[PDB]
């Protein structure tokens, strides 16, 4: 299967 | 406009957005207070440092070119600026599902690597705030390249929004729609962080010397950072490093610009070829917009991260914070069997709007949660002790009949608490949207505050059935269903 499958606009930490 | 009353200004702003949190009652006047500091500095500051001459349509032929030059795909689809989600890419021919039609080799991403190797690299190097945070790294990234008139992501760049919809740009009043929902005060934090990382970096480029080469350091306004910010969040991805063995954050040109639809995440990387790469969703005729999977976010993450309200979004949730009470003289057996099912005993979970409303671990809590001493024992004591465990989180195998009626029954309890939290009515919120004439940003407020309730209530009902169901299987005796 995909093996690094990619989120677009993954949450990030900002604190 | 003197310099030195923006400075004064930024000081002024740091302090009060690095004060500790005062209290989840004072935080609207905080936010409030926050916003006047930063709409003066705002007012003071000619918006963004750098703009552009065309519009934005006026630059996509440049970024085909410039992309297609680097070896990425540029045949078989066109930029439609759509209403419902703005710009786009519409399919030119029929694509089928499956099909590899969108690849972007890595040369063309902006990375953080890049970053470290660009014109920001020397002030990378020395700032802890840029190592330990990729996402700004990439936001400061973006902002010295857009200064630099030869920068190789220029044809990229002159294509980005101008503007975005996270709550960064919302109106006062706008924001004031979510008050006492759950998802206002990450909007006060976005705001306070944005604020206080905007002054504490304009210090920081006036003061290290390893910043002097940086365009930053001749203008550098709110204005920049907050379209930075906003459009790294809104587009940032994670993609590994070349040799494979970390991940890093990234801009993917091109491909960014695929709007978001339900469905599964078709967008890997191919390291063998060292480029993103992404396979049709779903069938795209020639003339349809082509669309992709962001991920499993929910409405709340998707308004603040990304900008927009999905209707329909099948994967929405609600966080609920449960712990075992110190008070409970049942305390340190049920850490332990928590701890044993590596579930903490204070933590903050989620209920879905899709069955089912909670998830495993959740379940598992709420077991050893409404658990008596005896069962508590059996969880820990004995050959069948582990194997009791393994089980907690499911739902074909409870701990008794009268364990699983006492959890629904809290969790029923509990959601019809968190209802009577809302200012508004489910009710309510539907009469606003219907005889009101709202903008987008207003509109995503307000559905985001009515998703919350009816995401409760239906958790309500559901642990309502839950509740029924396994006290007609406690009045009738039914055997306990063993593994
Ligand atoms: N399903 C959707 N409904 C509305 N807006 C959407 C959407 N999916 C994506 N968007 C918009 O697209 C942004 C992600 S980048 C996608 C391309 C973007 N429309 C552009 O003009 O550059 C989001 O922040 C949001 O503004």
């Amino acid at each position: 299967t995909l093996k690094y499958p990619i989120e677009h606009g993954i949450v990030t930490n900002w604190d | 406009v003197s310099p030195k009353e923006i400075l004064n200004l930024t000081s002024e702003l740091l302090q009060k957005c690095s004060s500790p949190a005062p209290g989840p009652g004072k935080e609207w006047e905080e936010y409030v207070q926050i916003r006047t500091l930063v709409e003066k500095i705002r007012k003071k500051q000619k918006g963004l440092s750098v703009t552009f001459d065309g519009k934005r349509e006026d630059y996509f032929p440049d970024l085909m070119k410039w992309a297609s030059e680097n070896g990425a795909s540029v045949e078989g689809f066109e930029m439609v600026n759509f209403k419902e989600e703005g710009f786009g890419l519409r399919a030119t021919r029929d694509i089928k599902a499956e099909e590899l039609f969108l690849w972007v080799p890595r040369k063309l991403l902006m990375t953080v690597e890049s970053a470290k190797n660009s014109v920001l690299g020397p002030l990378y190097s020395q700032d802890r705030i840029l190592q330990a945070m990729g996402n700004i790294a990439l936001a400061f990234h973006l902002l010295c390249e857009r200064a630099s008139p030869n920068s190789f992501w220029q044809p990229y760049i002159q294509t980005l929004p101008s503007e975005y919809d996270t709550p960064l740009y919302f109106e006062e009043d706008e924001v004031r729609y979510l008050q006492s929902t759950q998802a206002i005060h990450d909007v006060f934090s976005q705001y306070k962080n944005t604020a206080r990382q905007y002054a504490y970096f304009y210090k920081v480029i006036q003061t290290h010397p390893h910043a002097n080469k940086l365009p930053l350091k001749d203008s550098f306004t709110y204005e920049d950072y907050r379209w930075a910010v906003s459009s790294v969040m809104t587009r940032q991805n994670q993609i590994p490093t070349e040799d494979g063995s970390r991940v890093t954050l990234a801009l993917i040109p091109l491909w960014d610009m695929c709007n978001h639809t339900n469905g599964l995440i078709t967008t890997g990387y191919n390291l063998e070829d060292d480029r993103c790469e992404c396979v049709a969703l779903q069938d795209f005729r020639a003339g349809e917009q082509i669309y992709i999977f962001y991920g499993t976010r929910s409405n709340a993450e998707f308004v603040i991260h990304s900008g927009f309200f999905f209707d329909n979004n099948s994967h929405d949730r609600v966080k609920i914070k449960l712990g075992v009470s110190k008070s409970d003289r049942l305390y340190a057996m049920k850490a332990e069997v928590l701890a044993r099912a590596g579930i903490p005993t204070s933590s903050v979970f989620a209920l879905h709007f899709t069955e089912p409303p909670i998830s495993a671990q959740l379940l598992a809590f709420l077991r050893v949660f409404c658990m008596t001493e005896e069962e508590l024992k059996e969880h820990l004591l004995g050959d069948s002790a582990i194997d009791r465990i393994f089980t907690l989180g499911n739902s074909e195998f409870p701990v008794s009949w009268d364990n699983e009626v006492k959890l629904w029954t809290f969790l029923e309890d509990r959601a019809s608490l968190l209802l009577k939290t809302y200012k508004t009515t489910i009710e309510e919120d539907k009469s606003v949207l219907k005889n009101h004439d709202l903008s987008v940003r207003a509109k995503m407020a307000i559905k985001l505050r009515l998703g919350e309730k009816e995401i409760l209530e239906k958790a309500v009902k559901s642990a309502a059935v839950n509740r029924e169901y396994y006290r007609q299987q406690m009045e009738e005796k039914a055997p306990l269903p063993k593994y």
